[PDB]
RNA sequence: GGGCCUGACUGCGAGGCCUGCAAGCCGAGCAGGGGCGAAAGCCGGGCCUAGUGAACCGGUGGUCCCGUGUGGAAGGGCCAU
RNA sequence: GGAUGACCCCAGGCGGUAGGGGAGCGUUCCCGAUGCCGAUGAAGGCCGACCCGCGAGGGCGGCUGGAGGUAAGGGAAGUGC
RNA sequence: GUGGAGCCUGGGAGUGAGGGCGCGAGCGAUAACGUCCGCGUCCGAGCGCGGGAACAACCGAGACCGCCAGCUAAGGCCCCC
RNA sequence: CUGUUGGGAAGCAGCGCCAGAGAGGGUGAAAGCCCCGUAGGCGAAAGGUGGGGGGAUAGGUGAGGGUACCCGAGUACCCCGUGGUUCGUGGAGCCAUGGGGGAAUCUGGGCGGACCACCGCCUAAGGCUAAGUACUCCGGGUGACCGAUAGCGCACCAGUACCGUGAGGGAAAGGUGAAAAGAACCCCGGGAGGGGAGUGAAAUAGAGCCUGAAACCGUGGGCUUACAAGCAGUCACGGCCCCGAGGGGUUGUGGCGUGCCUAUUGAAGCAUGAGCCGGCGACUCACGGUCGUGGGCGAGCUUAAGCCGUUGAGGCGGAGGCGUAGGGAAACCGAGUCCGAACAGGGCGCAGCGGCCGCAAAGUCCGCGGCCGUGGACCCGAAACCGGGC
RNA sequence: GGGGGGAACCUGGGGAACUGAAACAUCUCAGUACCCAGAGGAGAGGAAAGAGAAAUCGACUCCCUGAGUAGCGGCGAGCGA
């Protein structure tokens, strides 16, 4: 018997081109544009996955510094000073910490001078 | 080994069968797939690009046209050209072993005997060809057409009377078949086809 | 037992090997045939076993040897096939070359030689020869040597 | 269609009960003047041959 | 340097070196019949590593294995070159 | 572990071209099928932010369409761009 | 020393254009992103990740998946960062 | 047959009936019983056939003994040159014959692979001869055959249109609906086209007609954009719009970021290929081999062509094949054998698990799978070579 | 009585090359493709101046097998009773 195409292309088709709805042009109207625009956009995701995990701890880290500095340490004499003291909070609470409970912040900071 | 069914004018005797105390279901299958593939008729048929009725001819220069290259249009790659390794008529049948065949026969008859779907009769009381007479036959046999029948009897009247029934398969003795046998959720034969069947599995 | 439960035994029927259908598959556009070459094409190579790319084969170096037979051919003569003492326990009575042929053992078109592997029986053995061995043996067990001609 | 025998393997070569393949020694078809009775009498004699030769000559005889 | 000599053996060959194959290389020991030596022993060419060429086809000497109905023969095989 | 992949627990492996092996998805056709799903709507088309699946895919729902489709389990290939 | 170790038999391969770097030589001119071998390495196939401004093979390190958690490597900590 | 839903019943429901017929195709949807059929039967005045039955006719028919008349001529036969055969000059016979020479009539002649002898086989140089075998323009039956880029080149007015001086090459192009009920009439328009009306179950089924994807073009709407550096995405946050601790759309800013494929030591690469979309497009099949694997039987395993049966039924058939012994160039011997003087040494060979019973196995058969040989053998592509024509 | 036609099949008279031999000439492809003559529903062949070892068989044709055997072969590729 024989087996033509039929279907079988036009739905794996129209799966890679229902990805690619919102891309530029030919990127989200033609399948073979669409599937190389696709192929980066998944490397793309996997990379800034991980890329994602840095830049906010980036970010925390710059928060943190500058609620540091208003009490007049840096942000390296603090992490170390929590080390010694023995506090683990993390960059993402420290850094909440920093905006939204600044007297707990400081009592933190407190501890860390001490520790030293 | 089993204890079969008999049928009489006298009540429902009983007759022991030296059948297989094993069936064996791979093999069945290969009895099945050997009765299925011979029967094939392989017609299905392509043409090659030899075969297509195009001329030999290149169509256009090798070089310097500014297309991609090419010999004569029956060649696969052009619409209406020739296919590639397309069907060719073929003979599926071979020959599965005798051996095979025979037991095969045999745990096809066990298996039914083992379920108890395995009736063997004397006569059909007034079965004389016509279909509504062996209705009434059945009927008093305990086949009331919620199964379906394999009926295997020399008595030429009585295949002509049952096989138009849609839960009916009708065969001679010589015919006995697993595929037939396997078909079919009842096994009925007069104590004759009986008799030939085991000569054969013999 | 119907239809529905007809099935091979495991193993029994396995997929073939379908290369050139997709990345995915590990057989893709290569189809398995590595880059280029005169074996990725279609047609591939010389017999492999026998062609060594142009030098000397290793089996034209060898010399021939032997009687290879001249036009008009075999020479008809007669032909012996040797039957063991331990083929023959099946038997009683009588053994001659159509049994024995019959039974599987001696093919038709050759002329019997009874060889002395295993044991002799109180036989008496038909033949057209016996080694010194399965004389010996037939004579010591009270079987008795026929030799035909 | 079935295999053809080869018949240059079939005047050179043997398969032997255990399916080794035993050949006749090369190098004394001439040149023996000056080669002493020790290689003479061992050029004499059978050989098998390496195993990944007598696979290959094994499949140019389907029919031994 | 001299004496006697032909082992510059025949039939084999445990075991190895080398090595893709095919080749190449070393070889104690047993038998036959020898050489030299009182003997122990040595001798299967040459202090050693180059001096060489697989097959196919054909010549020659031997062998007396095959011999196309049979006996021969033709022509082959085998051993040596 | 329990007893034979019932599932759980602990540990370890899991970059990959040529390439070797394994397990699956889907397409056409046959048995299953004188069956079963179907005008209270087949196949195909167009949607979906829902369900299942690692994935190939499979469901389900709405719209279109207007007459076909075909299960568990197996079989065969003009089988996936 | 229990390792995606080793050995045996067999089925299936692909490869037989390498390349950079370190070290050891030859060739070259104590030239070449030169060339030809040896030992090792990486790229090839890790054009996946951090550092080196950018950059296959230099330094760091062998990416099963997820996390808006933690510790480090080379390299960094004036601002871009 | 009735009822019922429906444009329509064959669907569903009630109650029946036929069947040597429940193959299949129609009918407004899905029907054994409405139609065409199917099973089972029946049928030729005329022409064709007639291999079967019957009848003619042609033709066919003894034994000794003697006689030695006849028994296929430029033939046999030999030589030369070639062909045929498995035979390529080979030890080269046989069969055929272009050249030369050239018989005999059975006590004649040819053959059994040079030749000779022996022993046999056959009767050359005249002719005919059914059947069993091949093929498929034609008709029919049937498909794990195609279904409009498929299947014949052609489903259709195709060997046409068109191309070529000619030989020759050689397309595309199927589908309204159940029924034409194929839209009277009015309105804008020169017409085309449309808007109403009307038909229809349906009219984005309206003839440029089933379904009606994609590229491509346009109208409307949401978000967004004129200080901005870009393989066009991705991660984050915020704004707006939409559907109702959530989600969809959009994207302002910030972070990161060198297309795909191919070929390469190495490509984003300024190396190859691709305008985009849709459809067609490349590892197969037969036979043999080798190994693995699922079964059958096991010192055995298995049939081939056929024959009989069946009409999607299987069986019969042992001729033959592989295996059961090897070694040797062979004669030959044989669990051995070959080299050899060897009784030497060496090469190649030789030897199940349980309690008579299971089980397992040599081997072999069939299925499946990998790979190999033979074929075009994964697909496409030369420049060329040859034949017959134009 | 002939003439001319007929898809394929058949017989006879002539008869390539690519290709294969990983070059090529013998060899192969192949007495194939093709040209020509003729036959007919078939055609050819056919009633032993046979076979070839069986003290044997008994026209011819065709299928299976014998058998990839016997042999043939730049004893190569291959060919093949
Ligand atoms: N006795 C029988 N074979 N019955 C078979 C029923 C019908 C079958 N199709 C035939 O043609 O006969
Ligand atoms: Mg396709
Ligand atoms: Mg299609
Ligand atoms: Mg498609
Ligand atoms: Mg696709
Ligand atoms: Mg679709
Ligand atoms: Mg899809
Ligand atoms: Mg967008
Ligand atoms: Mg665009
Ligand atoms: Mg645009
Ligand atoms: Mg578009
Ligand atoms: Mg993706
Ligand atoms: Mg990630
Ligand atoms: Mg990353
Ligand atoms: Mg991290
Ligand atoms: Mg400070
Ligand atoms: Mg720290
Ligand atoms: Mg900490
Ligand atoms: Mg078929
Ligand atoms: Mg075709
Ligand atoms: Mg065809
Ligand atoms: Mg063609
Ligand atoms: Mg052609
Ligand atoms: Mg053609
Ligand atoms: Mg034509
Ligand atoms: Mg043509
Ligand atoms: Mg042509
Ligand atoms: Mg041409
Ligand atoms: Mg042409
Ligand atoms: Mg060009
Ligand atoms: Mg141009
Ligand atoms: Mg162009
Ligand atoms: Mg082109
Ligand atoms: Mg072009
Ligand atoms: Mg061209
Ligand atoms: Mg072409
Ligand atoms: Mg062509
Ligand atoms: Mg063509
Ligand atoms: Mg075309
Ligand atoms: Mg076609
Ligand atoms: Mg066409
Ligand atoms: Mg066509
Ligand atoms: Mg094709
Ligand atoms: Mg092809
Ligand atoms: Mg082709
Ligand atoms: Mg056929
Ligand atoms: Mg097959
Ligand atoms: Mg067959
Ligand atoms: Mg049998
Ligand atoms: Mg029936
Ligand atoms: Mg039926
Ligand atoms: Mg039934
Ligand atoms: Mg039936
Ligand atoms: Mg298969
Ligand atoms: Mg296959
Ligand atoms: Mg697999
Ligand atoms: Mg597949
Ligand atoms: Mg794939
Ligand atoms: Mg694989
Ligand atoms: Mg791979
Ligand atoms: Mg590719
Ligand atoms: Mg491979
Ligand atoms: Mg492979
Ligand atoms: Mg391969
Ligand atoms: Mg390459
Ligand atoms: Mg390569
Ligand atoms: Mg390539
Ligand atoms: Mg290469
Ligand atoms: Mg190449
Ligand atoms: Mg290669
Ligand atoms: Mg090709
Ligand atoms: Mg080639
Ligand atoms: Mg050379
Ligand atoms: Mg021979
Ligand atoms: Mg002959
Ligand atoms: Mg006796
Ligand atoms: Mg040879
Ligand atoms: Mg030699
Ligand atoms: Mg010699
Ligand atoms: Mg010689
Ligand atoms: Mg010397
Ligand atoms: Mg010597
Ligand atoms: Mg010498
Ligand atoms: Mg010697
Ligand atoms: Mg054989
Ligand atoms: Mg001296
Ligand atoms: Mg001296
Ligand atoms: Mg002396
Ligand atoms: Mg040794
Ligand atoms: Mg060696
Ligand atoms: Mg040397
Ligand atoms: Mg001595
Ligand atoms: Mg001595
Ligand atoms: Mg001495
Ligand atoms: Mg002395
Ligand atoms: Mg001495
Ligand atoms: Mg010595
Ligand atoms: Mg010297
Ligand atoms: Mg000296
Ligand atoms: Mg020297
Ligand atoms: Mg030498
Ligand atoms: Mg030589
Ligand atoms: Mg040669
Ligand atoms: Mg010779
Ligand atoms: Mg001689
Ligand atoms: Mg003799
Ligand atoms: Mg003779
Ligand atoms: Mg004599
Ligand atoms: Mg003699
Ligand atoms: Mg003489
Ligand atoms: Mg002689
Ligand atoms: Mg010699
Ligand atoms: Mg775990
Ligand atoms: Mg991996
Ligand atoms: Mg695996
Ligand atoms: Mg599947
Ligand atoms: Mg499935
Ligand atoms: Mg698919
Ligand atoms: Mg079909
Ligand atoms: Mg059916
Ligand atoms: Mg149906
Ligand atoms: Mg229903
Ligand atoms: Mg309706
Ligand atoms: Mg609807
Ligand atoms: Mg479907
Ligand atoms: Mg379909
Ligand atoms: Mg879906
Ligand atoms: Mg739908
Ligand atoms: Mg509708
Ligand atoms: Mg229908
Ligand atoms: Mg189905
Ligand atoms: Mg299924
Ligand atoms: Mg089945
Ligand atoms: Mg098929
Ligand atoms: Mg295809
Ligand atoms: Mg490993
Ligand atoms: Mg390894
Ligand atoms: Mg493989
Ligand atoms: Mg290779
Ligand atoms: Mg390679
Ligand atoms: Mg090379
Ligand atoms: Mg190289
Ligand atoms: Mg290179
Ligand atoms: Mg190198
Ligand atoms: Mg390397
Ligand atoms: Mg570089
Ligand atoms: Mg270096
Ligand atoms: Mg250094
Ligand atoms: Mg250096
Ligand atoms: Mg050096
Ligand atoms: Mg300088
Ligand atoms: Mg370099
Ligand atoms: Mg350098
Ligand atoms: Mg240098
Ligand atoms: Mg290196
Ligand atoms: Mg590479
Ligand atoms: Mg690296
Ligand atoms: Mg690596
Ligand atoms: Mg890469
Ligand atoms: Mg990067
Ligand atoms: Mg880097
Ligand atoms: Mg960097
Ligand atoms: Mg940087
Ligand atoms: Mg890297
Ligand atoms: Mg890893
Ligand atoms: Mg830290
Ligand atoms: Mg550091
Ligand atoms: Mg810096
Ligand atoms: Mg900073
Ligand atoms: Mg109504
Ligand atoms: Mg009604
Ligand atoms: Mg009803
Ligand atoms: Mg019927
Ligand atoms: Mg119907
Ligand atoms: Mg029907
Ligand atoms: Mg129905
Ligand atoms: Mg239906
Ligand atoms: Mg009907
Ligand atoms: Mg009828
Ligand atoms: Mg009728
Ligand atoms: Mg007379
Ligand atoms: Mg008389
Ligand atoms: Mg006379
Ligand atoms: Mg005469
Ligand atoms: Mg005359
Ligand atoms: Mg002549
Ligand atoms: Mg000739
Ligand atoms: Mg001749
Ligand atoms: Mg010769
Ligand atoms: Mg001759
Ligand atoms: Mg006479
Ligand atoms: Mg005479
Ligand atoms: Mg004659
Ligand atoms: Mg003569
Ligand atoms: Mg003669
Ligand atoms: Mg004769
Ligand atoms: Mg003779
Ligand atoms: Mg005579
Ligand atoms: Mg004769
Ligand atoms: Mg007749
Ligand atoms: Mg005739
Ligand atoms: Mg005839
Ligand atoms: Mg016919
Ligand atoms: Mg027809
Ligand atoms: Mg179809
Ligand atoms: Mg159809
Ligand atoms: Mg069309
Ligand atoms: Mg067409
Ligand atoms: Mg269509
Ligand atoms: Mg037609
Ligand atoms: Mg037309
Ligand atoms: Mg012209
Ligand atoms: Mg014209
Ligand atoms: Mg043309
Ligand atoms: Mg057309
Ligand atoms: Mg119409
Ligand atoms: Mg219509
Ligand atoms: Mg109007
Ligand atoms: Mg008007
Ligand atoms: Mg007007
Ligand atoms: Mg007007
Ligand atoms: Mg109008
Ligand atoms: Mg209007
Ligand atoms: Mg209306
Ligand atoms: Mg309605
Ligand atoms: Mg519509
Ligand atoms: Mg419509
Ligand atoms: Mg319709
Ligand atoms: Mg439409
Ligand atoms: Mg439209
Ligand atoms: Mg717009
Ligand atoms: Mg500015
Ligand atoms: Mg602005
Ligand atoms: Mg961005
Ligand atoms: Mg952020
Ligand atoms: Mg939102
Ligand atoms: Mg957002
Ligand atoms: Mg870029
Ligand atoms: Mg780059
Ligand atoms: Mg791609
Ligand atoms: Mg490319
Ligand atoms: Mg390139
Ligand atoms: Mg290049
Ligand atoms: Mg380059
Ligand atoms: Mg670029
Ligand atoms: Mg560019
Ligand atoms: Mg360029
Ligand atoms: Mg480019
Ligand atoms: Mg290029
Ligand atoms: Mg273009
Ligand atoms: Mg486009
Ligand atoms: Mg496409
Ligand atoms: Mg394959
Ligand atoms: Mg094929
Ligand atoms: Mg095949
Ligand atoms: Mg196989
Ligand atoms: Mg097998
Ligand atoms: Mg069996
Ligand atoms: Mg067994
Ligand atoms: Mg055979
Ligand atoms: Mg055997
Ligand atoms: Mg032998
Ligand atoms: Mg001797
Ligand atoms: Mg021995
Ligand atoms: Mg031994
Ligand atoms: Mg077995
Ligand atoms: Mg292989
Ligand atoms: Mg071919
Ligand atoms: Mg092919
Ligand atoms: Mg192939
Ligand atoms: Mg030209
Ligand atoms: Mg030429
Ligand atoms: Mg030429
Ligand atoms: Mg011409
Ligand atoms: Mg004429
Ligand atoms: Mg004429
Ligand atoms: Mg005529
Ligand atoms: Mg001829
Ligand atoms: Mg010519
Ligand atoms: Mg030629
Ligand atoms: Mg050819
Ligand atoms: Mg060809
Ligand atoms: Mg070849
Ligand atoms: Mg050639
Ligand atoms: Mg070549
Ligand atoms: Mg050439
Ligand atoms: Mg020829
Ligand atoms: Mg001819
Ligand atoms: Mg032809
Ligand atoms: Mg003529
Ligand atoms: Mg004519
Ligand atoms: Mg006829
Ligand atoms: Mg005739
Ligand atoms: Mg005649
Ligand atoms: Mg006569
Ligand atoms: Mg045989
Ligand atoms: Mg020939």
């Amino acid at each position: 018997p024989r087996a033509k195409t039929g279907v079988v292309r036009r739905r794996k088709h129209k799966k890679i081109l229902k990805l690619a709805k919102g891309y530029w042009g030919l990127r989200s109207k033609s399948f073979r544009k669409a599937r190389e625009t696709l192929f980066a956009a998944g490397n793309y995701a996997y990379a800034h996955r991980k890329r994602r995990k840095r830049d906010f701890r980036r970010l925390w880290i710059v928060r943190i510094n500058a609620a540091c500095r208003q009490h007049g340490l840096n942000y390296s004499t603090f992490i170390h000073g929590l080390k010694k003291a023995g506090i683990e909070v993390d960059r993402k609470n420290l850094a909440d910490l920093a905006v939204r409970e600044p007297q707990v912040f400081a009592e933190l900071v407190e501890r860390a001078k001490a520790a030293q | 080994v089993y204890q079969i069914p008999v049928l009489s004018p006298s009540g429902r005797r009983e007759l022991a069968a030296d059948l297989p105390a094993e069936i064996n279901p791979h093999l069945l299958w290969e009895v099945v797939r050997w009765q299925l593939a011979k029967r094939r008729r392989g017609t299905a048929s392509t043409k090659t690009r030899g075969e297509v009725a195009y001329s030999g001819r290149k169509i256009w220069p090798q070089k310097h046209t500014g297309r991609a290259r090419h010999g004569d249009i029956g060649a696969p790659i052009f619409v209406g050209g020739g296919v590639v390794f397309g069907p060719k008529p073929r003979d599926y049948s071979y020959t599965l072993p005798k051996k095979v065949r025979k037991k095969g026969l045999a745990m096809a008859v066990a298996d039914r005997a083992r379920e108890g779907k395995l009736l063997l009769v004397e006569a059909f009381a007034g079965v004389n060809g016509k279909t509504k007479e062996f209705l009434a036959w059945a009927k008093e046999a305990g086949l009331d057409g919620s199964e379906s029948v394999l009926l295997v009897t020399g008595n030429e009247l009585v295949r002509r009377a049952a096989r138009n029934l849609p839960w009916v398969v009708t065969l001679a003795p010589e015919g006995l078949n697993v595929y037939d046998i396997v078909r079919t959720e009842r096994l009925v034969m007069d104590l004759d086809a009986w008799e030939v069947f085991q000569n054969r599995i013999g | 037992m119907k239809l529905s439960d007809l099935r091979p035994n495991p193993g029994a029927n396995k997929r073939r090997k379908r290369v050139g259908r997709g990345p995915g598959s590990g057989h893709g556009k290569t189809a398995t045939r590595g880059h280029k070459g005169q074996k990725s094409r279609s047609g591939g190579l010389k017999d492999p076993r026998r062609f060594e790319g142009g030098r000397s084969t290793t089996l034209m170096r060898l010399p021939k040897r032997g009687m290879q037979g001249q036009v008009p051919g075999e020479i008809k003569r007669p032909r012996y096939q040797g039957v063991n003492l331990k083929d023959l326990a099946r038997f009683e009575g009588e053994v001659t070359p159509e049994l024995l042929v019959r039974a599987g053992l001696l093919k038709k078109g050759y002329r019997l030689k009874i060889l002395g592997e295993g044991e002799a029986k109180p036989l008496k053995v038909v033949a057209h020869a016996f080694s010194k061995s399965a004389l010996e043996k037939l004579k010591a067990a009270g079987g008795e040597p026929v030799l035909l001609e | 269609p079935k295999m053809k025998t080869h018949k240059g393997a079939k005047k050179r070569v043997k398969i032997t009960a255990s399916g080794k393949v035993v050949a006749m020694k090369t190098g004394k078809r001439h040149l023996n003047w000056q080669k002493s009775g020790k290689e003479i009498r061992q050029k004499g004699r059978k050989f098998v041959l390496a195993k990944p030769e007598a696979e290959r000559i094994k499949l140019l005889l389907p029919y031994e």
